[PDB]
Formats: C-alpha cells, structure tokens, sequence
C-alpha cells in the first residue's frame, strides 16, 4: 500500500515537470493549471506518504524512479550508461519494497 | 500569434464591449491585460487584466464622442506583438 | 558560489520535507505553512542556479546528500519505522540515481 | 488539552451571529476549521462552511429570527479534540 501512492507521488511531480516544460512562465492557461492540480495533489500525497514509511527512504526512492521515468518517457516521443543504472536503482528499490 | 482578432462587439457612448480569439486550449494564456486610454495622450491610460480562458471584457467609464486606443496584451511579449485597434464612441 | 545557492535550496527542502510530517496532512497550521515556505525557497534557489549549473550534475548531488540530510533529520526528529531489510539499498538507488545522470 | 476551546457568541442579530472560539497555543493551530449550524428542534439537515485556521472568529447569516439554533465548531480531524458546541436563540 504504502509503496503505491509513493510511486503516484512520483507520477504526479513527472506529469508536473513535463506540463512545466510544456507551458512557458506558467502562462500556457491548461498545462499551468495542471502543473498546480498535480503539484497540489503530489504535495498531499507525499503529505500523506512520508507517515507511513521511513522518509529517507520515501526519498531514496523518490530519486530514483523520478529521473527513471522522467528519462523512461523522455525516449517516449521527446529527446549505454543510462538503461543498466535505469536497473541498478530498480534493484535498489526491490530491497528497500516490501 | 495570441491575441488575434481584436475588435468592438457593442458600443454606448461611455462604454465598449470588445472581444479577441484567446488562442486554442492548449496556446490558452493566463491573463489578457487590456489597455485604454484617450487616443491624444493629455492624460495617462487605464489599464486593467482579465482571465486567459476568457474571450471577452467590458470597458466602462467613457467620455462621449472621444476616441479611444484599447490594447490587449499577452501575459508576455513572446506569443506575438499586442493587437491594438481605435474607436470612436 | 552556484553549487552553494544549490546547497541553499536542497537544505530548505531538507527542512521542508521533515515539517511535512508535522504538517499532518496539511492539517496541522504552522508545520503546513512551514513546508510550503521551506520549498518556496529552494524553488528559488534552485533556479537562481540553474542558469550556471548542468542538470543531472545538480540532481544527483541533491539525490545523494538529500537521501543521506534527512534520514539522519528522520533517526532524530522522529526516530525509525523500516518495514524491509537493506538500508544499503538507498545508496544502491543512489548509485543507479548516480550513474543515469553523471553517466 | 483539547482544541478548539470557549466557544462563544460575541455578537447577535435576529438573521446573523459572530462567534469565536480559542485556537490553543501556536502548535495547536489548525489549517482549517468547519462550522455547522442548524435548527436545535432538528427538522432539516445541517448548513456547513469551512473557514482558514488562522482566523478565530466567524460570522454566519441567513437565519430565521426567534428559532433556537445549535453551532458547533469542527476542526479538520478527530485527533485535536472533541467539537465544541453551543446554543443560542435569535
Ligand atoms: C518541493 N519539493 C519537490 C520535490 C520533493 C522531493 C523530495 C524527495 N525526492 C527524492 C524527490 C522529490 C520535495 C519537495
């Protein structure tokens, strides 16, 4: 349970950078709205999150699938060393994950 | 690019209702700010800001017969030059 | 200078996020105020710095000393919950974290 | 040890009320606090509003004069304290 809304935290701060880089100085109306519903809504599960597990490791783990999936989905449509260390911190979650 | 197509919908002799396209959902800005002051300048112009999703906004307080300069800004001048018109009340 | 006005903004994270726990799902007044003042300010810092310093150089190093800042913020303010073995793991994360940015 | 405490009616009106109430100390403070009115008879169900956690006071309108009434004062959640409630007649 815990470990589930942690990596909803996660997918919702990567929603936000990528509706960030979209809209210019939070003028693009929609994605700037997006960015505040999923900060203000990572932020109240991060909240929510860090009570339940251990918070250096709610942060370790943070780290770590966030630039995963920040660079996961930037060879999705967007812009080697980076696939196998995609996987080092993968195990590294596997033996701090239930 | 954003705004485009400013122009007067309705007109009292002290007020004007303009309107302008906002762009498309996803090139939606955050505010418009719209600019009006006397057409010659002995006094400074007033200024005010509306929401980017709307399209429209009303301009009370006018002099009858005197002709006016509204300018709509973008948030920033990065979306295109500010569109600006005349009219005469 | 830049990677000290980094340090600047990791560290009010660092604050930040050990007052969230006090927020108390952003219930409790003061710590809920408290960690939305404490990113305000490393939002501003970090920016402040991105115009001089790389990306993934600056993430690491706020991935690194931020896992290491807090947990010891965590064996104190608090104290310590752990529901799986390997504290190691954490730095094995920050080692795969290291070496998809620096590399 | 509880919050928020001493509800009170400071001023009254046949159609509106302003109450106030004890925030606690600093720590106690809370982000924000819900207040419920209704009718004391209980014939209808139960007006709510939510007000910030730094203001102490609040002030409700809309009511009908005469009628006997029942404010409580909530917080966000069940671990400050018990609700405080109170009664007053317009
Ligand atoms: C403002 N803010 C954004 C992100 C985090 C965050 C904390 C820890 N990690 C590892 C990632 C993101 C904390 C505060």
């Amino acid at each position: 349970n815990p470990y589930i809304y942690l990596g909803g935290a996660i997918l919702a701060e990567v929603i936000g950078t990528t509706l960030m880089k979209f809209s210019n100085g939070f003028t693009r109306l929609i994605p700037s709205m997006g960015t505040i519903i999923c900060y203000c809504a990572s932020f109240w599960l991060l909240a929510q999150t860090l009570a339940y597990i251990p918070t250096g490791i709610a942060y370790a783990i943070w780290s770590g699938v966030g630039i995963v999936l920040i660079s996961l989905l930037s060879w999705g449509f967007f812009g080697l060393p980076a696939i196998i260390g995609m996987m080092l911190i993968c195990a590294g979650v596997l033996i701090i994950n239930l | 690019s954003v705004p485009t197509k400013l122009e007067v919908v309705a007109a009292t002799p002290t007020s004007l209702l303009i309107s302008w396209d906002a762009g498309h959902w996803w090139e939606w800005v955050t505010y418009y700010r719209i600019t009006y002051g006397e057409t010659g300048g002995n006094s400074p112009v007033q200024e005010f800001t509306v929401p980017g999703y709307s399209s429209t906004a009303t301009i009370s307080g006018l002099k009858p017969g005197v002709d006016y300069t509204i300018t709509v800004y973008a948030p920033t001048s990065d979306y295109g030059s500010p569109i600006s018109i005349n009219y005469r009340t």
